[PDB]
């Protein structure tokens, strides 16, 4: 009972199979939780010669409104993967609990840190309400996500660090609920120069249908009759060996395409919602592609994960955009 | 035995090293130490199996023996060859002795009970160690009861004019940072050095370390000493400040100097995985290579250095640049948040004011930050002053100390909402002007669109980003290669040339530094509302780089037309 | 035999050496000092191809008297490729034997170094020239109306019959099978050996020459089980010293019972016992379990893990004299039987001791195929300006070059492996490649990239079936913008039943015929067009 792996890993439907012990909570929302369900199974260093450490480990959000069960989407990660951390909005000044302090055996010793990136590397940070906490320490996070690394003085030592990690937050915005369609750099005050940091986008946008509305009621009203396709006890495993182990690559496929792609995104998005159209997500593409192939132990790729990839980006990038729903539609249906 | 291995073995090890070409001998090595006043000499650790096959493989379970058996079997080997005749051996004297191996290099989390009082290889790096008191051998650790009408119960008085005296300097080491600091914090420890060996290690350094895990004093006390150090080669590890460069090494150097196709080369050296972007570089090389700090009879100690500015919004590669710049002769980094104060703490041991002192760090050295925006007032005006005369002064408690450090400076920002101040006027900075003002470069940065550069920033990246593509493709360039050579190359060409101008550069960069003010000031005056000696003290230093570069003591305003078209990216910036 | 032609040799002379190998500069700087003892200057040549060889003729093309070509022949009716070889002294030496008789017959300008147990084209010459249907031999020939000292042009019938049922026998040769021979310079050592030369070092480089393809794998020994005796016959017997050994220059050399598992010596070992392919292979580490099982084959034997990792060279003393004394006893039992083989060593002095093909596998890491278009010539003259004891910086750079490439080599065997780029592709396997290397531009390392694959696929995955099947694959080269090289390679474990491929290639060469080049004296490779193998590969099917 240790090759349960390859007693059904190599069929084709279990790609799905992701969802059905992502979170069986929640009638909705398998779009956004097969995504955190990728971004919790990625990892990869890929340094070159000399020149960095590129990235393998990515920022999400999801920045919807006050009452779609967001929350506890969360803690399914927290009691399922592996290392992670305890922390809400209003942590520090992120300065730190008793962090710089010059090194003498008097007042016993004195102790030294510098947040928590430094005490959860390779695992997960969990944060709740973004726009709810003193921006001067939502600052001095913003190093970690791409650099995953600290840099400290104002003691009498100047010691360096790594700080590699994953972020993850489902925050509240500002106006009460949620704008309609209308547009994001309107809808909460996170700056440019951040959000570019951030990459993998989804927001849960609720409006009044009846049916559903009973659909989940009854799902409810079951889930509390509890009295008295996988379980939670192997996926866990299934991703230690996916996240150790198999180490994938890429290959010369059709990586042209994707320029084209990009071109299209920042051509028909210049000023409606446009800000966040970087490098990084487009680095995301095709590592989420490796993370795809991660999830089959397929160690390379075919164009299928690459049009899952582009397919989702689509899907999440026409959601944030206008009442007029379509226009990436229109534009993508040749590829779709 | 004591015996048996000085008495022929040691000796004749010595006197037996034998191929001809007449050299392979440490015969004529330690005669040529002797004559020079050095007292040392080197060996390796695999030369002994070239002589036996046993006595090696006792070398390491009874080092601290042994290598005072090859003192004995040293002096009593030059001595012999100290004698002209009966007549010129003034007096003997003693060395220590080094010896170096290429077997493996360890990590400080294996320094366990069982690698104790044996030889090991390390690689770590190192922060600081202490000063210089004093040790030595004899003079005229028990000193039992015995007297020598009675004299009672250990009456000794030493004798120190009969005394001796060695040196002692405690050297220190932290780990790498890929050995699984990763749930943790670095770890390090403190060491020990004996004779002739302090002054061989400033602290900021990779080492090759070759020493012993041995106590003082069932919880009782670690340290380790030097057992015969060497140094690094992570490209030039250790290459800081010593010279063991050879003609060769000065004879390609000087031979690349006067190839007239270095500079342009050296355009593009630092991104063998980035496009474009090559105004913005070529002056991120010339900050390295310094210019000239000349003090005259008077007190104008004028700024030696160059310093550097960079805004702009994301998505341009700000980071890997500067960790880049980081990485190619001694640096370091931090970013914000952390100083002001400068460090009089108190050792609990003897209750002083001592000043343990790291803009102190880059004497020679240089330092690059990021984020000047998001660290706040109360630590920017030490270095408001530092970067301007270098005097650090401290006036804290009775002490008066104004000690100084060269260093020069990199700034990385962000600004608020991208290019929206950088469009319209006066959000630049949200701060003052002044640490604006008081820098040299001013290079913005902008991320404006066109779909032929998107699609070739798209393919150029791919290649780079797949498959850890560089092995065989980058060096079969022409000449972007071997940043090692920068780091070896650069600690020759800062360290010779004393360059300084021409006659007809100085009439030409007046009338135009002229111009400049003359175009601000009619900037001013044709908007009907509102140029340092800083600016011609700084854009003479890119001059001063570029003779420092070519290594041409003089040179000429031709040749820095294209140090001011530089600042002319800087003049038309601030345009408004 | 030139105990009689070596006295003709005293005036002027050219000494080619055709194209790259080990066999070539082996037997060829001991020649140079040889004619360097009775005071001649001569001339050492480089070949790329045998373009490369008429132009050099051109460029020699004067009277030159004594001119000699060493491992080649097999090229063309040498009287009719070389025109102005009117009298002219010819010397082959080659083991590359398969070679037509026309360039044997026509005692002038050769040299007929015939000596085999194989009387097999005896009369194979009797009717090709001889003899000739639709033209005084008497023969066919000549004249064939009844004209010549059941029809009256059945004479032509049997001609043709006894010419094709012996075609029988010259299909036989040149378009079956290729091969090479015996040595390349140790008989040239059996002939120095009657002028009194006991040049402990051309011991040595004839022992390079023979560990080349003594590779009883890659190329046959044979005479190896009998070298046992033949070598030490030559060199054991006459000892100059039976007391006074203990000397610190080149002391009498020695043989000894070894393995072939690259570079134990120079590197630490769980890195080395990883990219030979009969110590990996046979033991599957490509895939995880291997580790395990070679952990399980440490557990055995015990070494430390960390030793392991560590240099052998770099060890403690009493695992590193006890490996071999272990090793050879108690692998013979866990799938792997047949690295131990026999070869030499020496040290020259007090800095290491060398292994007695170590150098080898440096000079194919000297084949250099770099952007500066001079390099291949470059890397024959620092090659025979290696094999010395004097220069020596460069041998550690070598095996440097060495093992970094022979560690990226299986870096593309996973990467091509697990993703079943096995195309079966009909009758035989065939592989196929996209972008270029520095590694693997030209192809010896071409070569040594088939032979791991092919072990590792054609054995671990199948039935035996299969396993009898042979293998090409394409090279591209960015170099040439566009040539798609390809190789021709046997398959498993026939050592005598070598190459079909001499020709076997050029039946779609006969079929549809595409820019096919043969321009290495070499048979075992072609090079053609960028992408116009498709079409030349369905008719090359068959
Ligand atoms: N569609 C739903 N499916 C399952 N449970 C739900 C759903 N909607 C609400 N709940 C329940 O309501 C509770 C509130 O969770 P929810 O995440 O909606 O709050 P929240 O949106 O996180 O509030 P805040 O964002 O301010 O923390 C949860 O226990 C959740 O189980
Ligand atoms: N011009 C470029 N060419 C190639 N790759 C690039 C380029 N710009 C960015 N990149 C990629 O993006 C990363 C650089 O982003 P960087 O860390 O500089 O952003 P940043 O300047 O730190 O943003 P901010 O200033 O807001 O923190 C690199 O890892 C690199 O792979």
């Amino acid at each position: 009972d240790i090759a349960t792996i390859q007693k059904l890993s190599k069929d084709p439907r279990i790609v799905e199979r992701v969802v059905a012990s992502m979170a069986p909570s929640i009638y909705g929302h398998d779009y956004i939780k097969r995504a955190l369900a990728l971004a919790l199974f990625g990892g990869e260093s890929k340094n070159p010669g000399e020149k960095h450490k590129v990235r393998g480990d990515i920022n999400l959000l999801i920045c919807g409104d006050p009452g779609t069960a967001k929350s506890q989407f969360l803690k399914y990660t927290e009691k399922v993967a592996p290392r992670a951390v305890f922390t809400t909005g209003q942590g520090a000044s992120a300065v730190g609990l008793t962090a710089y302090v010059r090194r003498n055996p008097v007042s016993r010793e004195w102790t030294l840190e510098a947040g928590a990136l430094v005490l959860a590397d390779q695992g997960v940070c969990l944060i709740d309400e973004f726009d709810k906490m003193n921006d001067q320490d939502r600052t001095s996070i913003h190093e970690a996500m791409e650099q995953q690394s600290i840099s400290i003085s104002k003691a009498g030592i100047v010691t360096s660090l790594q700080a590699r990690c994953t972020v993850i937050a489902a925050a509240n915005p500002i106006g009460g609920r949620y704008d309609p369609s209308m547009t994001f750099s309107e809808n909460v005050n996170l700056s440019e120069p951040i959000l570019s940091r951030f990459d993998v986008l989804c927001v849960v946008k609720d409006e009044f249908d009846p049916m559903q509305d009973q659909q989940l009621a009854k799902f409810v009203v079951h889930s509390h009759m509890k009295h008295h396709e996988i379980p939670q006890d192997l996926l866990r495993q299934y991703i230690v060996y996916a996240k150790e182990n198999i180490r994938p690559k890429l290959t010369n496929i059709d990586e042209d395409k994707i320029a084209k792609m990009y071109a299209q995104l920042r051509q028909e998005s210049f000023a409606t919602g446009s800000l966040p159209i970087t490098v990084r997500h487009i680095e995301s593409v095709i590592r989420m592609s490796e993370a795809h192939a991660r999830m089959h132990l397929r160690e390379n790729v075919m164009e299928a994960d690459v049009s899952m990839a582009i397919r989702m980006m689509l899907e999440s990038f026409i959601e944030a955009q206008k009442f007029s729903v379509m226009k990436k539609m229109r534009s993508t249906f040749q590829k779709y | 035995i004591n015996l048996q291995a000085v008495k022929k073995k040691y000796k004749e090890f010595i006197r037996t090293f034998n191929e001809e070409n007449f050299f392979y001998k440490y015969r004529d090595t330690l005669k040529r130490n002797y004559l020079n006043g050095r007292y040392f000499l080197e060996i390796e650790m695999e030369d002994l199996v070239g002589f036996d096959e046993t006595l090696a493989d006792k070398l390491n379970k009874q080092p601290t023996e042994h290598l005072e058996i090859f003192e004995e079997a040293a002096r009593e080997v030059a001595d012999e060859i100290t004698a002209p005749r009966p007549e010129h051996e003034e007096h003997m004297h003693d060395i220590q002795i080094l010896l170096s191996s290429n077997a493996n290099p360890t990590n400080i989390r294996q320094l366990k009970s069982d690698c104790v009082s044996k030889l090991v290889k390390i690689a770590g790096i190192i922060v600081a160690a202490s000063g210089i008191s004093a040790k030595a051998t004899r003079m005229s650790y028990a000193l039992p009861r015995k007297c020598n009408p009675k004299c009672p119960l250990d009456p000794f008085f030493i004798m120190p004019d009969k005394c001796k005296c060695v040196d002692f300097q405690t050297l220190k080491l932290q780990e790498l940072p890929d050995f699984v600091p990763q749930g943790e914090i670095p770890r390090h420890l403190q060491l020990f050095c004996d004779r002739s060996l302090c002054e061989r290690v400033v602290p900021g350094n990779r080492v090759l370390i070759q020493g012993i895990y041995s106590i003082r004093k069932g919880v009782r006390a670690p340290y380790m000493r030097v057992v015969g150090i060497t140094v690094d080669s992570e490209g030039a590890g250790a290459i800081s400040r010593y010279s063991n460069i050879t003609s060769d090494e000065e004879e390609h150097f000087r031979r690349m100097a006067a190839s007239g196709d270095i500079y342009e080369r050296l355009s593009q050296s630092l991104a063998p995985s980035i496009f474009g972007s090559r105004d913005i570089k070529k002056a991120i090389t010339c900050m390295l290579f310094g210019g000239s700090r000349k003090r005259l009879p008077d007190g104008l100690c004028r700024r030696g250095d160059i310093n550097v500015l960079l805004l702009g919004d994301p998505g341009t590669a700000k980071s890997q640049l500067l960790k880049f710049v980081e990485k190619v002769p001694i640096a370091v980094y931090t970013s914000g948040k952390g100083g002001l104060t400068a460090s009089v703490m108190k050792d609990p041991q003897t209750r002083n004011f001592v000043m343990e002192g790291a803009m102190v760090l880059a004497d020679g050295g240089v330092v690059c930050i990021d984020e000047f925006d998001k660290m706040r007032e109360d630590d920017r005006v030490a270095i408001h002053e530092a970067m301007e005369q270098q005097t650090i002064s401290i006036a804290k408690a009775g002490i008066t100390t104004t000690l100084n450090s060269r260093c020069s400076v990199l700034a990385a920002a962000n600004s608020i909402f991208g290019r929206w101040d950088d469009t319209k006027g006066e959000e630049n900075i949200d701060f003052m002007p002044t640490i604006l003002s008081r820098f040299d470069m001013i290079f913005i940065v902008k991320d404006i669109h066109d779909e032929s550069r998107d699609i070739t920033l798209a393919k150029h990246i791919i290649n780079v980003h797949l498959s850890s593509n560089k092995s065989a493709p980058s060096e079969p360039a022409e000449g972007e290669i071997s940043l090692s050579t920068f780091k070896k190359y650069i600690h020759y060409c800062r360290t010779h040339c004393g360059p300084r101008l021409s006659e007809a550069a100085g009439e030409k960069l007046k009338s135009r530094y002229v111009l400049m003010r003359s175009g601000a000031g009619q900037q001013e005056k044709a908007s009907d509302k509102r140029i340092t000696v800083r600016q011609l003290e700084a854009v003479i230093r890119i001059s001063e780089s570029l003779a420092k570069i070519r290594l041409q003591p003089f040179a000429t305003d031709e040749h820095v037309n294209e140090a001011l078209r530089l600042f002319q990216v800087s003049t038309l910036d601030a345009a408004m | 035999l030139r105990n009689d032609f070596y006295r003709q040799l005293v005036g002027k002379r050219i000494l080619i050496v055709v194209n790259y190998d080990i066999d070539a500069i082996c037997a060829s700087r001991i020649l140079q000092a040889l004619f360097k003892y009775d005071h001649m200057l001569y001339t050492v040549v480089p070949i790329m191809g045998v373009t490369g060889l008429k132009r050099a003729y051109g460029e020699h093309q004067g009277d030159v008297k004594y001119v000699v070509l060493v491992n080649c022949g097999g090229c063309v009716d040498i009287v009719e490729l070389l025109q102005p070889s009117d009298d002219v002294t010819f010397f082959i030496c080659d083991s590359h034997r398969p070679l037509d008789v026309c360039n044997i017959y026509s005692d002038r300008q050769v040299c007929i170094l015939g000596d085999a147990s194989l009387e097999e084209n005896i009369p194979a010459f009797e009717t090709i020239f001889y003899d000739s249907e639709g033209e005084d031999s008497g023969a066919g020939e000549s004249d064939q109306e009844d004209q010549a000292p059941h029809e009256q042009r059945i004479l032509k019938q049997r001609a043709r019959r006894q010419w094709e049922s012996e075609r029988d026998r010259i299909m036989f040769e040149y378009t079956q099978f290729s091969y090479y021979g015996r040595s390349a310079a140790l008989m040239v050592f059996e002939l120095a050996w009657k002028l009194s030369k006991d040049n402990m070092d051309l011991l040595w480089w004839a022992i390079v020459g023979i560990t080349e393809q003594l590779l009883l794998g890659k190329i046959e020994s044979g005479a190896y089980t009998l070298e046992l005796e033949q070598i030490q016959s030559h060199v054991s017997r006459l000892t100059n010293k039976t007391n006074d050994q203990n000397t610190m220059s080149a002391s009498k050399i020695t043989f000894e019972n070894d393995l072939h598992l690259v570079l134990y010596r120079h590197w630490p070992v769980t890195e080395s016992m990883r990219y030979s392919r009969y110590s990996s292979c046979q033991l599957k580490l490509w895939t995880l379990r291997g580790e395990k099982r070679l952990h399980e084959l440490l557990l055995e034997m015990g070494l430390p893990l960390v030793h392991a990792r560590q240099t052998y060279g770099a060890m403690d003393l009493v695992l590193r004299k006890e490996f071999f004394s272990m090793v050879e006893r108690l692998a013979e039992k866990y799938d792997i039987a047949d690295i131990v083989y026999g070869t030499f060593t020496l040290s020259y002095g007090y800095r290491s001791r060398y292994a007695a093909a170590d150098y080898v596998y440096a000079l194919l890491a000297i084949m250099e195929s770099v952007k500066k278009h001079k390099t291949p010539e470059d890397c024959f003259l620092e090659a025979s300006d290696a094999l010395s004891r004097q220069h020596k910086q460069l041998l550690s750079a070598g095996i440097d070059q060495a093992k970094l490439l022979h560690a990226a080599v299986f870096r593309q065997v996973q990467s091509s492996l697990e993703a079943r780029q096995v195309h079966s592709a009909g009758s035989f396997f065939y592989y196929v490649l996209q972008e270029e290397h520095a590694f693997f531009s030209y192809p010896y390392a071409l070569g040594l990239l088939a032979r791991f694959l092919l072990r590792g696929h054609v054995a671990t995955s199948r039935a035996r079936q299969a396993s009898d099947l042979p293998l090409i694959a394409s090279c591209p080269l960015n170099a040439s913008e566009g040539m798609c090289l390809l190789v021709g390679i046997v398959p498993v474990r026939e050592d005598s039943p070598r190459n079909f491929f001499g020709k076997a290639f050029e039946q779609a060469a006969q079929k549809s015929g595409v820019a096919l080049l043969q321009d290495f004296f070499e048979p075992a490779v072609v090079q053609l067009r960028q992408s116009d193998l498709t079409r030349f590969l369905d008719s090359l099917t068959v």
